[PDB]
RNA sequence: AGAUAAGAAUAAAAUCAAUUUAAAAAAAAAAAAAAAAAAAUUUUUUUUU
């Protein structure tokens, strides 16, 4: 969804991720993909405020 | 202001709050003593005789010097 | 009883409160055991029908049920200068001070004071903060 | 001086900006000429937006 | 300073214009006297008006 | 220009109705002015800062 | 017009302070600034020219 | 004026800071200018001072 | 450390005062505090304010 | 996640929690300068753009 998109790594349960920390204000898009089922894998970044959830496209364990 | 030129060096996200109590979440991109420039998903210029207070959400480093 | 509500998701944090302490206060009013999925639906471990229903009724009272629109007749409750804590359902006080009361033409809070007392009232500041507060109509 | 040349190339690339004013009221139009004090802008005709009175800008596109 | 001239312009023509202020207040009348912090109107009420209160000007007809 | 009418309306006595930023009314006789600030000596004399005035509208034309 | 501040500081005289968003405070004069005025009423405070609409006493002077 | 707020923040001490709206806040001197107050909080904040209505100290200088 | 000095006023936990606290002059080196077991002045002198402590030589 | 595209005008009447959010929670002195700027005594300076 373009406010921010629920994105898994992996299983059924879909973690959240937000317009700015998807892709690091590459863009102002949401998703440089701007596409569902799209192939770009995820992992987290650490910010964490309690209230959000931070799943990047990351691949390789880019940390 | 030094201030502002040193958080503009940091490229610190700050919220600045306006004179009527509007809240802007973004990151300062230049200034002039009319103005600031902040460019968070679009450019967009506030003017500083409607901001009433700017803070920092990382700490800042201190001017390490007289006033 | 294992009852559930398939309850809107937004409402979680209000449902839980900071430290636990709406949830607590919830689980020991009712005497009753709760579940509220963060991400999911809430669940109700009662000893009995009677019990259940009154988790429902409080827990009801705390979800959507959103006071923005037309006058509803709230209960004054604490009433001071510095706000009357008018209540139209419970864990929402409008703090209504004499500057929402009242404008031009004002008066000591005394003309107005009582607990309870059922009062005319509709929204005069709104945020996602939580902070929306009510006003009497007198505000009008 | 940052404002004056921004005005000038808003007015140059004659681009529909939203324009803010300290009340917190919403303006939409084209910049077509500023001074250092005011901004003549079109929505209907090209008319005054004083800079002492907005608190805001931004533009549709990149300028 | 243009925004004398263009104030100039509508005293000229004696159009009648709508003065919005800060305050979010719309006044009518006739642009008559104009100083740098002040501007008249040669209205039947001979209003005198702040322009660090204005916010912004709508004509009857363009200039 | 302001300044010199300020001054006529002050040689004319002329009562005006002054309008503050904040969407004040108020009605009064002129007692002196400044390039800063409007004193009035209507009831108790006020000093009405030039940076609060809106506008300024006489009761009797100047 | 200068020294009406100057006067109301020497008579002490209690006057209604309004700021522009229509606020009124009371007290006298301790010092006055071009740009600044410090209030002598329970607490000293700064109360900034600026943002101070009117001043109207509780006696003329 | 200026001597006061240099001896506030000497002093470190506590200050009330209200701006054109209704919102209070505490804090200290970090810095001071004719445009702008650098204040101590839970982080160090910028106010501009044309924001400001009054500031009133929790103790005399 | 360098950075500053963790100092034992009772039983319950007392963060790190910086070495801008612990000196007052530009150097603010660990040679002007490297002398452990030693007892000094600490007052926090701090409401509404998260835990610090305001000594300085 | 957006702020009324302006209430012809508040004799004047400080709104709750400004770091957020679910059981806290993460935690942070280097400071006089007495006005900023320009003319060269002045002026503008967040006391009328």
């Amino acid at each position: 969804v373009d406010f921010g998109a629920f994105v898994a790594i992996g299983g059924g349960k879909e973690g959240l991720v937000h317009i700015s920390q998807i892709a690091d204000k590459r863009v102002e898009k949401v998703t440089d993909y701007l596409q569902m089922g799209q192939e770009v894998p995820v992992k987290v970044l650490e910010v964490d405020r309690q209230g959000r959830i931070r799943l990047s496209i990351k691949e390789a364990t880019e940390q | 202001d030094p201030f502002l030129n040193a958080l503009r060096r940091e490229r610190v996200p700050v919220s600045i709050y306006l004179v009527n109590g509007i809240k802007l979440q973004g990151q300062i991109e230049s200034f002039d003593q009319f103005v600031i420039l902040l460019k968070n998903t679009v450019s967009q210029m506030v003017y500083k005789h409607a901001i009433s207070t700017v803070v920092p959400s990382r700490p800042v480093s201190h001017h390490s010097n007289n006033a | 009883r294992i009852h559930t509500i398939k309850i809107n998701p937004d409402k979680i944090k209000d449902v839980i409160g900071k430290g636990g302490s709406v949830i607590r206060a919830l689980t020991e009013e009712t005497g009753t055991t709760i579940e509220i999925e963060d991400d999911g639906t809430v669940k109700i471990a009662a000893t009995d029908g009677e019990k259940a229903k009154h988790a429902i009724r409080r827990i009801e009272e705390i979800t959507a049920e959103i006071e923005v629109g037309r006058v509803y007749t709230g209960k004054v409750t604490r009433i001071v200068d510095f706000g009357a804590f008018v209540a139209i359902g419970g864990g929402k006080e409008g703090l209504v001070h004499i500057s929402q009361i009242a404008d031009k033409r004002v008066e000591k809070v005394t003309d107005y004071l009582q607990m309870g007392q059922e009062v005319p009232v509709k929204v005069l500041e709104v945020d996602r903060q939580g902070r929306i507060r009510l006003s009497i109509k007198e505000a009008t």
